[PDB]
């Protein structure tokens, strides 16, 4: 097998492993086992131990016979390890190459030593029917041990190592069992150094298929079709039955919503509706007729190929934004006009308050981090936006925001800001004076006003609180006014809320505000603090407490 | 020699992700690195050590080379105890020196090196990360500048006794030396200790001018109603801090649902009211004492147009310190906002020779994508994310 030096592997502290009693099998399996162990016994894999051994896992048998073994206890009780990279390589972030092999090395766990210090840990049993006496333990790396991915990944690097510092103008991907291996140089000269690779690899005891059993391009990667020099999104099939299941239906929208990135104007709000209220996955849904449209439509998009092609490290990165509905937004990066390397969709982010602004704000953030890593660099940004918006927005805003180099880009629908209150109290236009009032045993409330022109009004409310009637009386406010107005309010709460000028929220009555707020001329809003004989406001201070 | 360091009773080594790098920076890593290795500063690890620790890149003042920076806040906070002049904070002039270099010098007992492991990641995963750890003592950590105090204090001796109207101060991997002579004497006498400091391996404050700044209230010709709230608004908050400050004059002449935009004349009553709270403002609030017990905290608020304003307190109300932060020529909230809090951080660590936890107005992503492109300092204090009230803003402007 590998002469390489192994790795010093420790039991948690304290924690040992010592014993999960063997599970007594037919006679057709402790046979068919007895049979497998012999085989790794002289190949060195798993040596028969017995003389001081306590510890034990349980071997199973199944369906060929083949054997599989139980460290699920070894495992809680081994060493944490340093994680195999799970943050993994993304097409739109790799280097066009000419070739691209792949070799499997297939069987390797078994091919790198065990910490000697550790084996004994890994003792296991094979039974016997009348068990009149099989002990054995792993001498190199067993598969489904704890540490058995890190320890391999690690023996890999390091023997890799020369060969990389010796072959720059070679690229080598590690994942799992494989092995990417790319390059620049001709289709003869790669197919030598491959040949290199294998052989070196063997000198190291790893073994990995030759040329005429690797596997060919194009490789599968996380949903797309990698070609050493660009890359096809797997065409996408919807089946198409006359039983949809609750199951059936939620899979397909996953499935939408995958392509939803890629694709352009997929849609799922229709076929998201029929899982409304559903009693069980087995439960049968009769597609609406939307449905079975929206779904016919997406049919359509899905049947378009979307070719790709990879990173030039000597171009811009660009990437461009566009507003999809509220809070849904679009995104493409590309090098070259329409060449896109990478785009994507980011849905609706619905909280307690924001804007398109804000809400553009967090998607470039996104972006960006997407980039840094992809990339290691950040775009230049086209957005929907204004430069002078976003100087209104920012130069005002109560907190830190920013966006890295941008460049506008005149593609309505743009993102704006509907609304913004005036710095100074409005001449003339009416002035209200609202509050509003809650118990903290009955939950019961009072919302109203009074303002200057004599006209006022009151209301009461159940199941409410301070501040969602502290709200509700700027609402009416909103309502029984005029199109420029002036409100004084006593509510922190609601100040604020609106001193952030939102354009969308999760609650009715925010939203409805709102509205109000686009539709007036001009609007001040303004706060004085709560129970003072403050003029107006110790007067709805008043009614609001009967 | 080894010292042996040992983790807080029960704590274990930090877990801390790694988060991606500008490739530019990596480079610089990768190649810092190489070099630190090559010395035996640092080893490569295996996959057997669990712990890590975040890294990065910085560029000081005025630098084309980049300086490799880590970010031992979790360790410094698992790692053991160990063991502050008022003189320096009553100094004119302080100056901030980088004795870093110095725990180079000094190995770090091999049990805890695991610990300090890290990791030079790649681009787009492409490739394994590089794994470090310290061999010997590393800057940032709690514990190097520690361990390193004996043969610190012995290199200082020196420019303590020759001039002993100094004060010299060490802060992590910084140290801060304060007279109160005048600045051509003073910057070439620095130029002094950092010569002695050379011989060895190592290579502008004004204390007595950071204060409790006064609250100031509006003056203007005529009063409207809107006015005349606004000021009550703000008096009424400053009653918490002065309860000498009284609002009942000025609430009167509000009797009334009037217009916002009314015209109000004051009476002498009122006029009397302001000139009195005036004068209860012209100082700050009585018996005001620093905690060493007790947690330091850095408040900050964005006043906009590139304004800041920030308190420094540990209980509420009761500013040990009050300041503003104008901006730095060269349109971006994040490197305000992180100059900012090393600016405070520093003056912090004259005054109390401690760094304050940061409540910051700003969005944790936001934040995280980009404050280590403007760190400049060999120090990381601590920080949590909040949403300035709209008052709180008002009232310090
Ligand atoms: C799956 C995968 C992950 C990371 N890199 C690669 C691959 N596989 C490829 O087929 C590939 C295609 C194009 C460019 N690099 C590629 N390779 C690099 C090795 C040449």
């Amino acid at each position: 097998i590998s002469p390489i030096e192994t790795v010093p592997v420790k039991l948690k502290p304290g924690m040992d492993g010592p014993k999960v009693k063997q599970w007594p099998l037919t006679e057709e399996k402790i046979k068919a086992l007895v049979e497998i162990c012999t085989e790794m016994e002289k190949e060195g894999k798993i040596s028969k131990i017995g003389p001081e051994n306590p510890y034990n896992t349980p071997v199973f048998a199944i369906k060929k016979w083949r054997k599989l073994v139980d460290f699920r206890e070894l495992n809680k009780r081994t060493q944490d390890f340093w994680e195999v990279q799970l943050g993994i390589p993304h097409p739109a972030g790799l280097k066009k190459k000419k070739s691209v092999t792949i070799l499997d090395v297939g069987d390797a766990y078994f091919s790198v030593p065990l910490d000697e210090d550790f084996r004994k840990y890994t003792a296991f049993t094979i039974p016997s029917i009348n068990n009149e006496t099989i002990r054995y333990q792993y001498n190199v790396l067993p598969q489904g041990w704890k540490g058995s991915p890190a320890i391999f990944q690690s023996s890999m690097t390091k023997i890799l190592e020369p060969f990389r510092k010796q072959n720059p103008d070679i690229v080598i991907y590690q994942y799992m069992d494989d092995l990417y291996v790319g390059s620049d140089l001709e289709i003869g000269q790669h197919r030598t150094k491959i040949e290199e690779l294998r052989q070196h690899l063997l000198r190291w005891g790893l073994t990995t298929p030759d040329k005429k059993h690797q596997k060919e391009p194009p490789f599968l990667w996380m949903g797309y079709e990698l070609h050493p020099d660009k890359w096809t999104v797997q065409p996408i099939v919807l089946p198409e039955k006359d039983s949809w299941t609750v199951n059936d239906i939620q899979k397909l929208v996953g499935k939408l919503n995958w392509a939803s990135q890629i694709y352009p104007g997929i849609k799922v709000r229709q076929l998201c509706k029929l899982l409304r209220g559903t009693k069980a996955l087995t439960e049968v849904i009769p597609l609406t007729e939307e449905a079975e449209l929206e779904l016919a439509e997406n049919r359509e998009i899905l049947k378009e190929p979307v070719h790709g092609v990879y990173y030039d490290p000597s171009k811009d990165l660009i990437a461009e934004i566009q507003k999809q509905g509220q809070g849904q937004w679009t995104y493409q990066i590309y090098q070259e006009p329409f060449k896109n390397l990478k785009t994507g969709k980011y849905a609706r982010m619905r909280g307690a308050h924001t804007n398109d602004v804000k809400q553009l704000t967090e998607a470039v953030q996104k972006i960006t981090t997407e980039s840094i890593v992809i990339w290691g660099k950040t775009p230049k940004f086209k957005l929907p936006i204004q430069k002078e918006t976003w100087e209104t927005w920012w130069t005002e805003y109560w907190q830190a925001t920013w966006i890295p180099e941008w460049e506008f880009v005149n593609t309505p629908p743009l993102v704006k800001l509907w609304y913004q209150l005036e710095k100074e109290p409005i001449v003339g236009a009416e002035t209200f004076y609202v509050d509003g009032a809650a118990n903290r045993e009955t939950k019961l409330g009072k919302a109203g006003y009074v303002t200057n022109r004599g006209r006022q009004k009151v209301v009461t409310l159940t199941d409410t609180t301070n501040q969602k009637t502290e709200l509700q009386a700027i609402y009416l406010a909103l309502q029984d006014s005029g199109l420029e107005v002036n409100i004084v309010t006593d509510s922190q709460y609601a100040l604020g809320i609106i001193q952030a000028q939102p354009d969308q929220s999760e609650s009715e009555l925010v939203n409805q505000i709102i509205e109000q707020l686009i539709k007036k001329e001009k609007v001040y809003l303004a706060w004085v603090p709560a129970h003072k004989g403050i003029g107006g406001n110790e007067q709805v201070d008043k009614l609001v407490s009967a | 020699e080894t010292v042996p360091v040992k983790l807080k009773p029960g704590m274990d080594g930090p877990k801390v992700k790694q988060w991606p790098l500008t490739e530019e920076k990596i480079k610089a890593l990768v190649e810092i690195c190489t070099e630190m290795e090559k010395e035996g500063k640092i080893s490569k690890i295996g996959p057997e050590n669990p712990y890590n620790t975040p890294v990065f890149a910085i560029k000081k003042k005025d630098s084309t080379k980049w300086r490799k920076l880590v970010d031992f806040r979790e360790l410094n906070k698992r790692t053991q105890d160990f063991w502050h002049p008022a003189g320096l904070k009553k100094k004119k002039s302080v100056t901030i020196l980088d004795v870093g270099d110095a725990y180079f010098s000094v190995p770090l007992d091999e049990d805890f090196r695991k610990y300090t492991a890290f990791t030079i990641p790649s681009i787009n995963n492409e490739t394994p990360g590089i794994r470090y750890q310290y061999n010997v003592l590393p800057q940032g950590w709690k514990g190097s500048p520690a361990i390193f105090q004996s043969s610190m204090t012995k290199i200082l001796e020196p420019f303590r006794k020759q001039n002993p109207d100094i004060v010299i101060y060490q802060y992590m991997d910084d140290l801060y030396v304060g007279s109160d002579l005048e600045i051509g004497q003073h910057r070439t006498k620095i130029e002094e200790l950092r010569q002695h400091l050379l011989r060895w391996g190592l290579t502008e404050l004004h204390p007595d001018k950071w204060t409790v700044q006064p609250i100031v209230l509006p003056e203007k010709d005529s009063w409207t109603v809107n006015d005349i709230q606004k000021l009550v608004g703000k008096l009424n908050w400053a009653s918490q801090i002065y309860p000498g400050i009284k609002v009942r004059q000025l609430c009167k002449l509000l009797r009334g649902t009037k217009a916002l935009t009314e015209v109000i004349p004051l009476t002498e009553e009122a006029e009397l009211e302001l000139a009195e709270n005036r004068e209860i403002l012209k100082e700050p609030v009585h018996g005001v004492y620093y905690d060493p017990s007790k947690d330091l905290i850095a408040e900050i608020q964005k006043q906009g147009q590139g304004q800041w304003t920030y308190q420094i307190y540990q209980e509420p109300f009761k500013n040990l310190k009050t300041g503003k932060y104008a901006r730095m020529r060269g349109t971006n909230d994040v490197k305000q906002l992180t100059e900012a809090v090393q600016k405070i951080t520093t003056e912090s660590i004259v005054i109390w020779g401690k760094t304050p936890k940061f409540k910051l107005p700003i969005q944790k992503e936001t934040w995280e994508t980009w404050w280590t492109e403007y760190w400049q300092a060999t120090w990381i204090p601590e920080w949590e994310f909040v949403n300035t009230p709209p008052l709180v803003k008002l009232w310090y402007q």
